[PDB]
RNA sequence: GUGAGCGGCAUCCAAGUUACGCAUCAGAUUCGAGACGCGAGUAUUUCCCGCGCGGGG
């Protein structure tokens, strides 16, 4: 059962690509040596094949949010906003291992390595939450397929299709954001400011001498990081392998309450803020201005409510239990 | 190749001569080698060197500044500035001293036309007769151009920077004159020039020195910043 | 004129048939492009210095 979510971000998305890439001024990637050089944090990109109105296929980088990040975002949103209040209403406490397993798919770095009994397999897969994601010490295959957040772009036509060709963007959608780190030494101009500091101006000057002598690290740093520009429209594709009504209702509730969560990175700079523009369920739009609602979706919400009001921590503690 | 400039933010414009006197005064006795190196003294004696000084002082708008020339100048300023900073902190217990450390690359490339270069502080007064010779450009050009050329070549040789063999300079003039003294009670004074404009057919990168007797704080000028032409904002 | 002399190990033959590298994981947290470049000085002198000449306010 395919779910397509049309996501428009009102703040830049910042998913940092691992590695210390260096930039000069005026935004030249990997500049020639000799010029000024600064560490640049490149946004996460995936190379995809697309024809840019030429007819020949070529691989080009595309700034995306990795699918694992979106899967974890969905998991966390579901847990905080739906399941956790349900457990708190019944005053049921999760064990520490159960909490870790529900929040990261496993309670430790050592998988059990042995299979599961069939009754336990079906019990865990029928669960509204554990069935979707799975994991645990003994490995279990979840029902949830989460794809990466592909931006609607001329490079994404060969991937997402021509259904959303009306929202494509031609040019690049990434920009460099420059940041600093200023010492408190510059903003001291009078000892009156330093009335809160031990030893006063003498101690401050001693510290500044230490900084100039033996620290080099220091509290001065001019750096930059690449962000995906705001306002670009994204497509999120979610697939489920033969789910029950309760699981679909849970996913719909998470989508309803997803807007309260950031996508990735830039917590300090309010990065990752988005609004869900359109949700499509098996080729049919179920989104409303209020949210996921309508007669076509009432049964899922009823089923997920009936699952939530009568769920306990027993399933979680059994799932997190290891057979070693 | 590299020029290091360090500025101490004391909060008031102090003339370079008194600045050098006081920095000498603070380091009396402690670390004698640092004193001998910073004061440009022959090892074993307190006399100064006639040779071009690798230690440089200048009058910052907010205080006084130390300038090192070459690797030796850079090394001496590097191991010196913490000591002078500590001494200044010791003497001024209720003021924050701030240190600004910036390096300039030194480069001099030829150029088939001339550019407007000026300095706030020239030592041009040698004889009183030559002082009145400035009315006519022809009479006063010879010694001024000779001074500029010799100063440039000697500082280049001191820093080991290649210079073209075909430098010709013509003088334009200065804004006014000023008087300077060893001490406020001294009765001996010299005449300098402010805004001494001369045109050279080459590029001067970084901060530069012209004239002679520079350690006391004369003849320093940032030719690179002057090329930006920020001298327009001078009005009341 | 060596118990010598003379004398094909040769023909034919299938290593092939079946098997999922798969299941489960947030590149996250922190930091100012704003500060800095002589715009304030108020005129004749000595012991020694590089050495007639070049020099220390």
């Amino acid at each position: 059962m395919q779910i397509e979510v049309l996501i428009r971000n009102i703040t830049p998305i910042f998913s940092a690509a691992p590695g210390s890439y260096y930039v000069s001024l005026d935004g030249t990637i990997n500049p020639p040596q000799g010029a000024s050089r600064f560490p640049l944090t490149r946004a996460r990109t995936m190379t995809v094949v697309a024809e840019t109105g030429d007819g020949v296929a070529k691989a080009v980088p595309l700034p995306i949010v990795p699918g694992n990040t979106m899967r974890n975002l969905l998991r966390r949103t579901m847990l905080k906003d739906v399941i956790e209040p349900a457990l708190r209403d019944k005053s049921a406490q999760l064990s520490i291992g159960a909490y870790a397993t529900a929040y990261a798919g496993n309670s430790s770095g050592n998988p059990d390595g042995v299979p599961s009994s069939f009754d336990e397999i079906v019990t865990m897969r029928a669960h509204p939450f554990l069935g979707l994601f799975g994991g645990g010490p003994r490995m279990l295959q979840g029902r949830l397929m989460v794809d990466s957040l592909y931006p609607i772009h001329q490079f994404s036509q060969r991937i997402i299709g021509s259904d959303y060709i009306n929202d494509s963007i031609k040019g690049g959608i990434t920009e460099i954001v420059w940041t600093r780190r200023n010492d408190p030494i510059l903003q001291l101009g009078s000892p009156d400011d330093a009335a809160v500091i031990e030893g006063g101006a003498q101690a401050a000057n001693d510290w500044i001498t230490s900084l100039l002598a033996t620290t080099k690290r220091g509290l001065k740093a001019f750096n930059a990081h690449e962000v995906v520009i705001a306002g670009v429209k994204w497509l999120w594709r979610i697939n489920v392998d033969r789910p029950s009504e309760s699981q679909i209702g849970l996913i719909l509730l998470a989508l309803n309450k997803l807007a309260n969560q950031r996508i990735a990175g830039g917590h300090a700079k309010d990065y990752g803020r988005f609004v869900i523009e359109d949700v499509i369920l098996d080729g049919e739009s179920v989104w409303t201005p209020s949210g996921v609602s309508g007669q076509a979706t009432e049964q899922f919400f009823d089923a997920i409510a009936e699952a939530l009001d009568g769920m306990t921590s027993s399933e979680f503690e059994q799932f997190a239990a290891s057979a070693k | 190749m590299f020029v290091t400039q360090v500025i101490f933010n004391m909060g008031e414009r102090a003339y370079p001569d008194r600045a050098r006197a006081m920095v000498a005064e603070l380091m009396d006795g402690v670390q004698p080698g640092l004193v001998a190196t910073l004061m440009n003294y022959i090892p074993g004696t307190s006399t100064s060197r006639t040779e071009f000084p690798t230690v440089q002082f200048g009058g910052a708008s907010d205080g006084f500044c130390l300038l090192g020339f070459g690797d030796g100048g850079g090394a001496i300023v590097r191991d010196a500035v913490p000591l002078i900073h500590a001494a200044l902190a010791r003497r001024m217990p209720d003021r924050i001293i701030q240190v600004e450390h910036k390096e300039h690359s030194l480069s001099a490339e030829a150029r088939p036309y001339v550019l407007s270069y000026t300095v706030p502080r020239m030592v041009v007064q040698k004889k009183q007769r030559h002082a009145e010779r400035l009315l006519h450009e022809a009479e006063g050009k010879a010694h001024l151009e000779g001074l500029f050329l010799r100063s440039l070549q000697r500082q280049a040789a001191a820093v080991g920077l290649p210079l073209p063999e075909n430098l010709e300079v013509e003088f334009k003039g200065a804004v006014g004159n000023f008087a300077a003294k060893h001490n406020p009670n001294s009765k001996v004074a010299y005449r300098g020039l402010r805004g001494a404009v001369f045109d050279v057919n080459a590029r001067l990168g970084g901060i530069w020195t012209a004239g002679f007797m520079l350690s006391k704080g004369y003849g320093q000028f940032n030719a690179t910043h002057q090329l930006s032409g920020a001298v327009n904002a001078l009005s009341e």
